[PDB]
């Protein structure tokens, strides 16, 4: 599958993935395309922050889904 | 009972943890008791924020369809009217006080949280119901409560709710109203979408020996002041601005009345926009009760001491 | 008992009832799970504004016994005091509380270990055996008093009184009263104006106890005084509060106001009911 993801630049960016794959990895093909390190990234899907080492059969993502990437967030 | 309340049962929270009901409804419960604790504590935090907005939380139990609320604590914490989900940076001194309260005897688990919106009434805004559809799945049991402290001591009538929220995508009955305390220009907006969403407990309490009876004897020489609210000046601006906000309603009724709601073999369900006289009529009353309220406590004084004169 | 027995001392305390119903509650819950009633000794906080003390609120303390002796703990105490001066800090920490009937020995033990804390700390003891109808909660101080020429720890007792807080009173109202709505939801009038009708009865109560003290200076029983009817006679001329020209006119503007904006209101809900009326008679003798 080959999902979409938005990024901070505001375009979006369409990257493989296998179902199996945990959700982490995703992480790091999004710094391979928009150079933003894995360790400053978090992935919400529909709302939500996407796990890490959680798979992304576990969020029951298909091809056409779409992923927002935003930086760090902490209550306080 | 009057004893039988005061003990906490682990393994009813046990069984009733299992057992899971809400899942099916979250309109299922009806009646709350709080704590004479509970309470007093839960106005003071409030007080101290001043119109400023403060956050507590509340410990707690449920048997059957009541909530029962046993003990508060304050928290320091800021994020009420802002940030989705405040309580995060709360649940490290949540944590710590749970285990402090475990060991000196009190074993009851978190029933919800408490806030408070100071001089705008008591009701759920965008940010407090968001919150809440989280902790319905995640905290459980979990509710909201809200108290205003300022309003409360012009009326002498504790306006307290304890609420639950429908989650995503749940229609709400026939439930409309509830007590007015008018919302500025605005804030009407949020209260007239998200009221459906929720309801009120009612509540009851029980009283003994140390903080109670400081108060109800000085409100023996107190009285006088209560009275002396005089409301028109103090909030004057929220009559203004309902009232320009009432305006642009009617507009928009003499153009949903007048035109009609284009439909085609199909007829209106359940909307926070549907017939739009009957939300309006409402809307008139929560103003005007709020109002002749403020005219109410002109009139005893004028009553009582100006016609007593010299004789 | 052990105690001095003497002159009341430099502080005053003001006590008030919800806490201990808090106390009684984990007494209740403590009983049925142990097999035994059990006590606990706590904190107080309050304020203190000069001399006088105003005990706000209290806490809940962890305790042990070695001996026939109570040892409070420590680390506790000092854990729960830095996450409790977050939230308050305008409060601050009077001393302490326990439970028993006269007092005894094991308590000026515990006594000066609160002395570490602050060196002047309260005593306060409630006796829940109490046989009698008068509030069974007396307060002490400690007194370092010399009997047979040694110096000796004796507490001496402190009479009260009650005080503020008109935000914490509309709740013990609701507390103390504890009804149900009859068949509506309850009126908005009824809700609004009960503050205002027990405002006129303290006012009919506070009447009543000046008048009567008046006649009681002329009949006898009470003496002829002047420092009293001085003041009396000035409170009743004050009356009316305004007459002037200048306040009529602004007390009738805003009258005059919420006279209209009541006037709009009763329009409005009126409107609404002939939409309604007008919407099922068009349907219904006509074909709309």
């Amino acid at each position: 599958m080959l999902i979409k993801v938005k990024t901070l630049t505001g375009k979006e960016i369409e990257i493989d993935i296998e179902p199996t794959d945990k959700v982490e990895r995703i992480k790091e093909r999004v710094e391979e395309k928009e150079g933003i390190p894995p360790q400053q990234q978090r992935l919400i899907y529909s709302g939500k922050q996407m796990n890490d080492e959680k798979t992304a059969a576990d969020y029951k993502i298909l091809g056409g889904s779409v992923l927002h990437l935003v930086l760090a967030l902490r209550g306080g | 009972s009057i004893d039988e309340i005061y003990k906490y049962d682990k393994k009813q929270q046990q069984e009733i943890l299992a057992a899971k009901p809400w899942t099916k409804d979250h309109h299922y419960f009806k009646y709350c008791k709080i704590s004479a604790l509970a309470l007093l504590k839960m106005v003071m935090h409030a007080r101290s924020g001043g119109n400023l907005e403060v956050m507590g939380l509340m410990l707690g139990k449920v048997d059957g369809e009541t909530m029962i609320i046993m003990d508060s604590f304050a928290l320091p914490v800021e994020g009420t009217e802002t940030r989705v989900n405040a309580q995060a940076a709360a649940y490290e001194y949540m944590a710590a006080y749970i285990e402090n309260a475990k060991q000196v005897g009190r074993l009851e688990n978190a029933i919800g949280w408490y806030h408070s919106h100071p001089g705008y009434g008591c009701w759920l805004s965008g940010i407090d119901v968001s919150t809440q559809m989280l902790n319905q799945q995640f905290q459980e049991p979990f509710v909201a409560v809200v108290i205003d402290p300022t309003r409360t001591i012009s009326a002498g009538k504790v306006n307290l709710g304890a609420f639950r929220t429908y989650p995503k995508g749940y229609k709400p009955p026939d439930e409309g109203p509830s007590e007015y305390q008018t919302i500025p220009l605005n804030k009407i907006e949020d209260f007239g979408v998200h009221c459906k969403q929720y309801y009120a407990l009612e509540v009851s309490y029980f009283k003994s020996s140390l903080d109670r009876k400081l108060l109800e004897l000085l409100w023996n020489k107190y009285w006088v002041n209560t009275l002396s609210s005089s409301s028109l000046l103090t909030n004057a601006d929220y009559t203004t601005g309902q009232v320009f906000d009432l305006s642009e309603k009617l507009e928009q009724s003499e153009a949903q009345l007048g035109r009609g709601s284009f439909m085609l073999g199909l007829e209106t369900h359940d909307r926070k926009s549907e017939d739009k006289l009957a939300k309006a009529t409402r809307d008139s009353c929560k103003t005007t009760i709020e109002a002749i309220h403020g005219l109410m406590s002109q009139v005893i004084k004028d009553k009582l001491f100006n016609q007593i004169n010299i004789s | 008992s052990v105690m001095a027995c003497g002159v009341t001392g430099s502080v005053s305390v003001a006590l008030h009832p919800l806490v201990i119903l808090n106390i009684s509650d984990h007494w209740i819950r403590m009983r049925s799970q142990e097999g035994r009633p059990v006590q606990v000794i706590g904190a107080l906080i309050g304020k203190q504004e000069g001399r006088n003390i105003e005990v706000m609120n209290s806490f809940e303390l962890l305790s042990h016994t070695v001996e026939e002796k109570i040892i409070i703990d420590k680390e506790y105490y000092y854990t729960k005091e830095e996450q409790f001066k977050q939230v308050f800090k305008e409060l601050e920490f009077l001393g302490w509380y326990t439970t028993g009937g006269p007092p005894d020995p094991s308590d000026i033990h515990v006594h000066k270990q609160v002395c570490e804390i602050i060196e002047s700390p309260l005593f306060l003891k409630l006796n829940p055996m109490t046989k009698h109808t008068d509030l069974p909660v007396s307060v002490f101080e400690s007194v370092i008093d010399i009997i047979n020429g040694e110096a000796t720890m004796l507490f001496a007792e402190l009479t009260y009184t009650l005080a503020t807080e008109e935000a914490e009173r509309i709740g013990v109202d609701h507390v103390a009263r504890m009804t149900a709505t009859g068949s509506g939801e309850n009126s908005t009038v009824a809700e609004h104006l009960i503050a205002q009708h027990s405002a006129i009865k303290m006012l009919h109560s506070r009447v009543k106890l000046i008048l009567e003290y008046v006649k009681a200076s002329e009949a006898g029983e009470v003496p002829f005084n002047h420092e009293i009817l001085r003041e009396a006679y000035a409170l009743c001329h004050c009356l009316p509060v305004l007459s002037t020209d200048k306040f009529k006119t602004d007390f009738y503007d805003q009258c005059n106001d919420v006279g209209l904006m009541a006037y709009l209101g009763t329009i409005t809900k009126t409107c609404n009911t002939m939409n309604q009326f007008v919407n099922k008679f068009n349907v219904l003798y006509d074909r709309q």
